[PDB]
RNA sequence: GGGAGUAGCAGCAUAGCCGGGUGAGAAUCCCGGCCGCCGUAGGGGCCAGGGUUCCACGGCAAUGUUCGUCAGCCGUGGGUUAGUCGGUCCUAACCCGACCCGUAACUCGGCGUCGGGGAAAGGGAAACGGGUUUAUAUUCCCGUACCGCGGUGGUAGGUGCGGCAACGCAAGCCCGAGGGGUGACGCCUCGGGGUAGGCGGACCGGUCCACAAGGCCGGCUAAGCGUAUAAGCCCGGGGAGUGCCGUAAUGGCGAGAACCGGGUGAAAGCGCGAAUGGCCUCCCGUAAGGGGGGUUCCGCCGAUCCCUGGGGCCCGUGAAAAGCCCCUCGGGAACGAUCCACCGCGACCGUACCGAGAACCGACACUGGUGCCCCUGGGUGAGAAGCCUAAGGCGUGUCGGGGGAAACCCAGCCGAGGGAACUCGGCAAAUUGGCCCCGUAACUUCGGGAGAAGGGGUGCCUGCGGGUGUGUAACCCGCAGGUCGCAGUGACUAGGGGGGCCCGACUGUUUAGUAAAAACACAGGUCCCAGCUAGCCCGAAAGGGUUUGUACUGGGGCCGACGCCUGCCCAGUGCCGGUAUGUGAAGCCCGGGUACAACCGGGUGAAGCACCGGUAAACGGCGGGGGUAACUAUAACCCUCUUAAGGUAGCGAAAUUCCUUGUCGGUUAAAUGCCGACCUGCAUGAAUGGCGUAACGAGGUCCCCACUGUCCCCGGCUGGGGCCCGGCGAAACCUCUGC
RNA sequence: GGCAGGGUGAAGUCCCUCAACAGAGGGAUGGAGGCCCGCUAGGGGUGCUGACGCGCAAUUCGCUCCCGUGACCCCGGGCUAG
RNA sequence: CUAGUACCGUGAGGGAAAGCUGAAAAGCACCCCGGGAGGGGGGUGAAAAGAGCCUGAAACCAGGCGGCGAUAGGAGGGUGCG
RNA sequence: GCCCCGGCGAGGCGCAGGCAGCCGUCGAACCGGGGAUGCCCGAAUGGGACCUCCCGCGGCUUGCCGCACUCCCAGUCGGG
C-alpha cells in the first residue's frame, strides 16, 4: 500500500516540522544551582507577542545583569518587581517551592520534578488549584479535572496565564484559518479518509463507507490506527 | 502541456558543472558530489561492477 | 535597468544633465533619527546619515555637550536628582 | 524506383511604386522621394543562458522554404584597459568535517559541541560631466572630486568658553572592558511639501506655405563643496472649564490648554563648479581648417519618482549578524587630534555582442515557453481602454506574377415579407449598451435582492450665471434661447431582460494532453486517546518528528454556512472493563524409565480464549396473513402469527418507482416534457444526517418578453485560398494488375 | 519583485431644528470587505463540439467566456527519492 | 584509419561511419570559348588508371537500332502453325 | 625537446609525399645506460572552494624552507 500522512510526519520533513527560528526562545526558570537560597529580585521591561506560545510572554532583568524570558500573568505590569525564591512573598507573578504555597492558591508553571524548568500549565487562560499539603506529597488539581501529587519542593509560579477567552470568537473564514495554520505549519487544509482511494487508508473505496466498525485495539498495529482508538464508549453522551 | 512549452523553463541554473577531479560534467552543485567518480563525498573512486564507462575508458572487455 | 537596482532600495532619481540627457542617478537610503533608551522619544541634536557622512563631522558635531547625550532631557534629570538623593547619608 | 515536377512556400502584422547606382547577372543589395505598419510595444535598458554570434576588408560551391552582387553563412586580419561599478566581508534558511555513538562493515545512518562554508536583486567605505575608436569606456583623455592606509608641518585640546534652559561650539593621545543607539524591517488607507515630465503666453534666431496670417524646430547645466526651513519632538515664560484650542479625519488640556518667545531638525532650491563646454544659427577658396553671432522672461497642471508625518487590522505580529556613531570605566605616557595645508601608495578576477516572430530551451532563421523583468510623448476620454498620431523602429512575423478574379472552401457585410415553423436543445447569430434625472416587485440571515424591472433626455452656435481661487490664471457644476440632420454615448468604446424547479451554503481547488462538475476543500458541529520517561509516528540500531511545544494544548475519525430538529434496538460483529472457576507454551516440581540421557505420565503455570457486564454523532438493523360501522365502500379499533427491537417527526413516481407516457389538475390547436397534488415507498427516512433556506453558480432543467437568414428559400457583395504562369521541391502509401 | 482606472458606502466620529415622560425629523464626515464593473498588466481555460489535424505546434491559433488586494501572480537561494 | 573518437542525453549512462592512382607524379606545358565550376583541341604514361583515382556487377535512368504500336479482354505463361 | 658516457657510421628535422630554412665529420639522427627541468587540479595535505581558481602565517636572506589529519618513539627538540 501507500503510507498515512501520521507515517509521513514521523520522517521529519519541511511539510510537517515546526518552524521554530521565527519563535521567541525557549522558557525556563532559573536553575537551582544558581538561585540555592538566595530569593532573586527582578524588574519587568517588556511584554512581547510570541508566535508559538498560546501566552504573552514577559521580559525581566534581573540585579546581576541577566535578562530572562516568563510567561506573562493575567495583571502584570512594565515596571513592576518580581521575586523568585523560597522567601518571595504570595503575590500574582511570584515563583515559590509548592510547600510555601497555602491551599486555594490559584498556581501555573509547575515543575514535574524539582529543578527541571517547567512542564504543566503554560497555556493562554489555565490555571491550576492547590488542594493538599503533606510532608511528602502536594496534591494539585490540573486543569483536565486530574488530581496529581508533586514533590513539594518544587517551583510554581501564583496567578493566571494570560490570554484567555481566546476562543470564544469564530474563525469565520477559510483565509483566517490559512494564516493561523502556516504561523505554526499545521497540515491544512485535512482531508477525509473515506473519500480517499483504498490504496491510501483503511477507509477508502469507491462507494465512501467504512465497513467496519471505527474502533481500533491499542495494540493495532501503525498503518491501521484510524478512527476511534481504543475507545471506552462512543456517542452522544 | 507537459510537451514542448516546458522545455522553455531551462535557463534557470544547471544541474551538474564541470567536474574538478575527473573532467566530466557530473557534479552536482546544491549538494556539493559528482555523480561520475564521488568527488566531494568519497576521498575513493566510484566504481561498480554493473558499469561499463570505466571499462569503456580502459579499452577492456566486460 | 540591471537587477541590482530592480530592488527598491535604492531610491532612483531623474537629473537633466550639461549635454541634454536626463539620466537616472541611484543613492542608498538614510536612516532614522537616534532615540532615546527609556522612552523610545526621539533625540536632539543629533544629525542623521550613514557611516561615510557621519565620518565627515568632528565629535562636537554629533552630539549635545550636556551629560547623558543618550536620554531625551527628563529622563536625564531624573536621573541626576536620584543620584544626588542617594548621595545624602 | 513509382507516388510527382505533384502537395506545401495563404489564413494570427495582406506593401510596395518611381527615379538613379553597383555588378557577368537585380521583384528580392545601395541612395533619394512618395505610400504604408508598430507605437503602456514590433520602441528603450538589462539578468540568467549562449559563447565571438561583435568590427573592417574581401567572397558566393553549400546554408537562407524563391533570387541574391546580401547575411547571425565562407575566408583574411582585429577588438573587452577600473582605489570609487560587481565579485573577494556578514549573517539567513540550510550544508559539511573532527570528536562521539550505531552498524558484520562502508564512499551508509545519526549527533550536542567546536570549527568551517552558504545571497553577482537581503546587510554592506569612496566619481560625476564632456570628448575620443571600425569595434571599449562612470575603465582611455580633459576638467573638476571623494575614500582608506601611511607620512610631514601647524593648531584646538591636555592646562577653553557662550546660553536659566532646550542647546552652540575644532573642544586632547595609546591599549583594554562594559553599556546605549543605528543597522533593523508586515498589510491597508489619508493629508502636507518637492521633483522629472508636460502645457500656455512674450522675445530672439531659423524654417513650411498664390499670398495671407498661422503652424513647426532650438532657447542647457552633473558629482562635489558651502548655505535652512517644514512636519515632528523639545525648552522657557504663562496659568484656564455652564469651557477654550485644533484636524481631511481621529483628537488635546491642573498628570498643565490657550497665548508669547525660542532650540533641534528632510527632500529640495540657491551660489561656486562653468566655458564659445553642449545646442541653434550666419559668412568665405573648403584640405588643414578660416572666420562672427544667440543661449532671455512670466504663468498653469503635476505624478505610479523623492521626503515627511497621521490613522486602521491581526486566535496571523512581519530576520539576523558584521560594520558604524556616542557615553562611561580601568590601565599607561607627556604630550598632541575626529581641525587646516601638503606628499605618496592603492594587489586579483569580470567588462565584446544578443537579450528574442532569426543570437536562450523546444531536432529548425518553429505563431509555443523563458522575460512584460524595469521604463515610456500629444488628442478624445474615468482611464497604462479602443481609435488617430510624434519620437524611435520596420517594409524580412522572407517566394512572387495574372485575374471584369469558374465551381467549392476559410474569414467577413447586407437581406423583402414572416418571426424558432429549425434543431436533442434558440447551437450560432442578432438584440441591449456610456453618462444625468425619475422610479423600482416578490422574498430576506434586514446586510441585501438592485444597474431589479420600467421610463424620459443627450449634437453645434450665441449668450447668462455659480464653487474654490488674488486671478476674464486653471479645474468642476447649472439655465435660457437659436439652428441642422433619417440618425447627436452619430465612428471607437459600450449589460439583452423576467418568472418557476433540482443540486451544492458562499470566495476558493481539480483529472498537464477527450470529464470544471452535483466531485474536493471550507468556517462550524460532535465523538475518541493522552498529565509529558505521555499519546500518535519514523527507523536495522543509535537516535529522532509532533517539541524553542504541555489539556483555551497536541494527535486521530465522521458530518459539513445558517434555521427547526436528530425517534427505538447492546441479541450479532467490534471496542472497553471485571472476576476468576476452567483451559493455557516454555520453564520449574513429583513419579517412573535409562549404570547417565533421549523418553513416558501427573501438577503449577502469564497473556490470550471462555464467563459476567457497559457502549449506537461505533459497524450496522428497525416483522404478514386475519375481522369487524346506521346497506357500496374503506376500517379508528379487535383477534391475532415471532424477535435485540419492530420505521417516530418529516419528505415522497423522487438525480431513489419495476408495471409507467401511474391518476387528477394547470400550462399547448395538439405535452413519453415542466409545475402542483394524491400514496401498494419493486427498493425513502433522521450527523453513511432529515426537512427547509436569503445571497451566490461559464452547474443541470421548464416557461414568458424582445430579437434575429435558425428555418420557409435561398440571393448578392468583400478580402484570402483553390485555377493558369515563373522558381524551390517532399511524404504517407505501393504482390502484379485494374469495365 | 508586482497588480490602469472607476463604483458601493460597514464600524468609529458627529451637527442642526422641534421637544424631553418618552422621542420625532432633517444634514454631513469616515473609507471596511476572501464586495462589485473592468482582454491595465498578469493568471485561467466555458462554448463554437470553429481553423489546424504528414500542423507554426508530439496539445498551437482566433472569436467568445472566467478571476483580477487575495486561500493572488511571479523570481533568486535551499529541503523531501521509488 | 586524427575510436571508446565524432555525436546524443540534466544525469547515471548510450555510442557510429570511414582501406587500395601508378614502376615512377612522370599529378596534364600550350591555344580557343565561358562571370565562373567547367567544356573543347593538344600533351604524360605499356595502359587514364586523372585523386569525384584497381576491378567496376545488378537494380534504376537517357539516347540509338530492331520488332509491335489508337475496334480492343485476362495472374502476363504453355503447345502448335506463320 | 636540454647535458653526459658507450655503440653505429652519414645523413637528419613524429603520423605527413609542402614553402622557406636549420642541425651534423669538433662523430648527429637512431640504439643502451644515466642525469636535469618538470605549470594547475587530483590521496591532495598551511586555510577555503557555484566553476582545475583564490586567501594567508612565520622565520632566513625579492629570493627561500617550514605550517594537514590519525597514530608510534619521545618531549616541550625532533625521528618515523
Ligand atoms: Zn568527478
Ligand atoms: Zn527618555
Amino acid at each position: 500500500g501507500k503510507s498515512l500522512i501520521q507515517q509521513r510526519r514521523g520522517k521529519g520533513t519541511t511539510t510537517f516540522r515546526a518552524p521554530s527560528h521565527r519563535y521567541r526562545g525557549a522558557v525556563r526558570y532559573v536553575p537551582l544551582n544558581l538561585v540555592q537560597e538566595r530569593t532573586l529580585r527582578g524588574v519587568v521591561e517588556e511584554i512581547l507577542h510570541d508566535p508559538g506560545r498560546t501566552a504573552p510572554v514577559a521580559r525581566v532583568k534581573f540585579e546581576d545583569g541577566t535578562k530572562k524570558l516568563i510567561i506573562a500573568p493575567e495583571g502584570v505590569l512594565v515596571g513592576q518587581e518580581i521575586y523568585i525564591g523560597p522567601e518571595a512573598p504570595i503575590a500574582i507573578g511570584n515563583t515559590l517551592p509548592l510547600a510555601k504555597i497555602p491551599e486555594g492558591t490559584y498556581v501555573y508553571d509547575i515543575e514535574g520534578v524539582p529543578g527541571d524548568g517547567g512542564k504543566y500549565v503554560r497555556a493562554g487562560g489555565t490555571y491550576a488549584l492547590v488542594v493538599s499539603r503533606e510532608k511528602d506529597k502536594v496534591i494539585v488539581q490540573l486543569p483536565s479535572g486530574e488530581l496529581k501529587a508533586f514533590n513539594p519542593m518544587c517551583r510554581a509560579t501564583i496567578g493566571v496565564v494570560a490570554g484567555g477567552g481566546r476562543l470564544e470568537k469564530p474563525i469565520v473564514k477559510a483565509g483566517k484559518a490559512y494564516y493561523i495554520a502556516k504561523a505554526r505549519n499545521r497540515f491544512w487544509p485535512k482531508p477525509r479518509g473515506v473519500k480517499m482511494n483504498a490504496v491510501n487508508h483503511p477507509h477508502g473505496g469507491k462507494e465512501h463507507h467504512i465497513g467496519r466498525p471505527s474502533t481500533v485495539s491499542r495494540r493495532a498495529p501503525p498503518g491501521r490506527k484510524v478512527g476511534h482508538i481504543a475507545a471506552r464508549r462512543t456517542g452522544r453522551r | 502541456g507537459a510537451g514542448t512549452a516546458p522545455k522553455g523553463k531551462r535557463n534557470r541554473t544547471p544541474t551538474h558543472i564541470r567536474c574538478r577531479r575527473c573532467g566530466r560534467r557530473a557534479f552536482n552543485v546544491k549538494k556539493g558530489y559528482c555523480a561520475a567518480c564521488g568527488f566531494g563525498r568519497s576521498r575513493r573512486m566510484r566504481k561498480y561492477s554493473w558499469s561499463h564507462k570505466w571499462r569503456k575508458k580502459r579499452n577492456l572487455s566486460y | 535597468m540591471k537587477p541590482m537596482y530592480r530592488s527598491r532600495s535604492w531610491r532612483r532619481k531623474y537629473v537633466r544633465t550639461p549635454g541634454g540627457r536626463t539620466v537616472i542617478h541611484f543613492e542608498r537610503r538614510k536612516p532614522k533619527v537616534a532615540h532615546c533608551a527609556m522612552c523610545g522619544r526621539p533625540l536632539n541634536g543629533v544629525p542623521r546619515g550613514r557611516p561615510s557622512e557621519l565620518r565627515k563631522l568632528p565629535k562636537t558635531k554629533k552630539r549635545p555637550e550636556r551629560p547623558y547625550p543618550n536620554l531625551c532631557p527628563s529622563c536625564m534629570r531624573k536621573v541626576m536628582k536620584a543620584q544626588v538623593r542617594a548621595s545624602i547619608t
